[PDB]
């Protein structure tokens, strides 16, 4: 999250308190199809990877 | 001397006169805006980082380097041999008589070498520099100079380097250990500085003396 | 000596002048972006 | 004037999260810490003593 | 001596200049990938 | 100037999780720690003393 | 320069789980710890003293 914020233009000081609740770290997996052309779309699977309770209404960045 | 005219460090006029604003145009409005110099798009939530030529940026000089080395070696050797026939029996007098076989010898050797070296330096302060070029990958070349004159002489603190924008903190400041081609300089003039150069004769001897 | 002219470690000019931005194109927009690298 | 020069080869997967690497993880490390001025000149041996240190019998 | 020119341990230039990236191809994409080794 | 040189043969299954091996697990270990300059010259024996150390009777 | 040389014969069922054997389980153990340089030369006896140590009457 700090990497993303820094990339966007906001530098959070280091060694500071930060406890979020609406964010989860996920692994995304997909299947590259045959003869795939750039611009097309595929379906992805999103899976939690640490101590999260649910991904009910989330959005993948 | 103190009567020889010298120019001050801060030259020119040290005051400015306010200029009267323009006469308001007689539309139906009370709000009158003097000609506003339009500056470009400015983000709202992003930190105030320098982005173009001429922007300022604070450097926090904190340098602390310290290196050292040493070594040694040694060696030693002793030896001491002896032999003495005090009372020789008669039947042996033809071989060990008249002290013809007594012997005594000694020997020694020693060596000790050693050496070492070290170096160190520190630096602490704060200095605001200015961007003078934007590189092809977003890095900023920065240069800066601060001149002080406390009652007798003049000290100069100059700085130059290259900064990566993603290292600038939220308060528009970078520690000097994150600058790539750091050139720092802290010099002075006046007789206080002249009292710290070696005399030409001593400087010559320091280089050409045999020892 | 201290009177012999030597060059400083940081050479060249130690200041820069800001350059005026481009004149905004007269589309219907307030957002004007100078040529972005 | 003091000069600190460095040269080496770095493996990207060793760079920390704050864009920093300890110098013990660099392969062909060349480090140099030298100086000039009369402070540095006061630490070279005299040519006669340097000659004796090499050619003296003991 | 201290005036005899010696070469430093770290030789050559101790700085590098960033090179401008390639011009993006005008497909319908924002993602442009420079030639990846 | 000090030089630390190393050469050897490593078995991959001995490399730790942090890409590191203790030097006691290298087979043909050649380690070298030498230097130059007058600090190193002040630690060689004089040629006469070196000759005596070998050819003296005692 | 110091040299540590080793030679021997090992029975595989004595190798531990970490690929290590204590040297007391090797059959024809030949161990050698020698050196060279003047530090080693300062530990040989002089030829005259060596001669006397063998041929002196007492
Ligand atoms: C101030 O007026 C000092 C100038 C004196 C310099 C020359 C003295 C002979
Ligand atoms: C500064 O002006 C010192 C120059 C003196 C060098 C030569 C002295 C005879
Ligand atoms: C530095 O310039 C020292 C050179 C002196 C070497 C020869 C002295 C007679």
């Amino acid at each position: 999250l700090n990497n993303m914020l820094s990339q966007l233009g906001i530098t959070v000081p280091t060694g500071t308190n930060m406890q979020l609740k609406n964010v989860a770290a996920v692994m995304v997996t997909a299947s590259y199809p045959p003869f795939a052309r750039q611009g097309q779309t595929i379906d992805v699977v999103v899976s939690s990877m640490g101590n999260a309770k649910s991904l009910r209404g989330g959005t993948l960045l | 001397c103190a009567w020889i005219p010298a120019k001050p460090l801060v030259q020119g006029a040290t005051t400015a006169q306010p200029i009267p604003g323009p006469v308001p145009v007689a539309n139906g409005s009370i709000f009158q805006s003097a000609q506003p110099i339009n500056y470009g798009y400015q983000p709202l939530f992003e930190d105030r980082r320098p982005r173009n030529i001429g922007d300022t940026l604070t450097i926090v000089l904190q340098e602390n380097v310290s290196a050292s080395k040493s070594s040694s070696a040694n060696a030693s050797r002793d030896g001491k041999t002896s032999f003495g026939f005090d009372t020789v029996p008669r039947y042996l007098q033809g071989l060990f008589g008249n002290s013809r076989a007594d012997m005594e010898a000694s020997g020694g050797n020693s060596f000790n070498g050693k050496g070492g070296a070290n170096a160190s330096n520190t630096f602490s302060g704060t200095l605001t520099v200015t961007v003078d070029q934007v590189l092809a990958n977003g890095n900023l070349h920065v240069v800066g100079e601060k001149q002080i004159a406390i009652n007798q002489g003049t000290e100069f603190i100059r700085f130059s380097g290259v900064v990566n924008p993603r290292t600038i903190s939220g308060s528009n400041s970078v520690p000097s250990t994150q600058v790539a081609d750091a050139r720092i300089e802290y010099v002075g003039n006046g007789y206080i500085n002249e009292a710290q150069n070696m005399g030409w004769l001593q400087r010559f001897f320091l280089n050409l003396s045999p020892m």
